[PDB]
């Protein structure tokens, strides 16, 4: 399904994301900005897939009570993302 | 009497604000987004593009179009930070909408100046705007 | 005995590989943005349009290659030491060279060389290419 592969995509890329944060301050500055700007661009795909799952299951499945599921899911990968990537990265590009 | 002491960001930033007619290189321009993702670099970044802003004026007005063309580029490639930054300080960018310079043959120069302006306050008061530029910056 | 940047410019020029990389060029374009790489980079460059003639016709035409892409992509003095220089790149307007096989390859010198001297030569075509690089 188009939901499935939406999930994997987001998944992979947020363990990507959280790699590259926990390898970036070890890396040397030159290295270090690219890093970080790498992890700017995918948490900005990873809000981008919470929207577009959201628009799927929406679409996709009929059951309420398994789209209740889906809901609760999708709010804690928004709240994933903004403790586990967006949280960090700032941190990290302010100082 | 010390010298000043350019850094490398700093000296990359005056070389894509300098007076020659040709423009910056993307690859400087890539090369200073980078320096956005870190506070030092970031903090020379914007001092020596508003340095421009002021102490430069009159047939030295390609420096200035230059600083924002750079300064575009970067609300389009750099940090969330930056782009921040640069909207706390639109004041110093806003006071150039009336830059005026007429060349020694008579063609107004000046408006280059005021309409490159006019879209970057545009932009910058515009967060959709924003983001869809960054996302066509990443796909380009 | 070349200095490392004079090696990579002669590298860039080679019959082999015949495609040069973006990646050595861009090593060359960041030897641009300094005094002592830059003149290094200009007089090897000019050197090849001088010392080379006749069947030795791809160094000349790779040096043209390797101009066009530092226009492009380097620094704005580079730019202006080049445009200062035109005349040494107009006299390859000439070239002249018939291969063994009665071919005309100097005509990929002319050809060449007269792409680049309309682009030196026009402050706007510069703008646009070196925008245009950026647009990739």
């Amino acid at each position: 399904s188009l939901l499935i592969s939406y999930e994997s995509d987001f998944k992979t890329t947020l363990e990507q994301a959280k790699a590259s944060l926990a390898e970036a301050p070890s890396q040397p500055l030159s290295q270090r900005n690219t890093t970080l700007k790498h992890v700017e661009q995918q948490q900005d795909e990873l809000f981008d897939l919470l929207d577009q799952m959201d628009v799927e299951v929406n679409n996709s499945i009929g059951d309420a009570s398994e789209r209740a599921t889906y809901k609760a899911k999708l709010r804690e990968w928004k709240k994933t993302i903004q403790s586990d990537i967006k949280r960090p990265l700032q941190s990290l590009v302010d100082s | 009497s010390v010298d000043p002491n350019y850094t490398e960001m700093e000296g990359k930033v005056r070389e894509a604000t300098n007076n020659e007619p040709w423009g910056a290189s993307s690859t400087l321009m890539d090369q200073i987004s980078q320096g956005t993702y870190n506070f030092r670099e970031r903090e020379e970044i914007l001092s020596m593009i508003f340095r421009r802003f002021t102490e430069k004026a009159g047939s030295e007005w390609r420096q200035i179009y230059k600083a924002l063309q750079l300064l575009d580029y970067l609300i389009k490639h750099g940090s969330e930070r930056f782009i921040d930054d640069t909207r706390n300080s639109i004041n110093l960018i806003r006071i150039l909408e009336t830059f005026h310079y007429i060349d020694s043959q008579g063609r107004d120069q000046g408006i280059n100046v005021r309409t490159r302006v006019k879209a970057l306050i545009e932009l910058l008061s515009d967060d959709n705007k924003i983001r869809a530029e960054r996302k066509k910056a990443r796909e380009t």
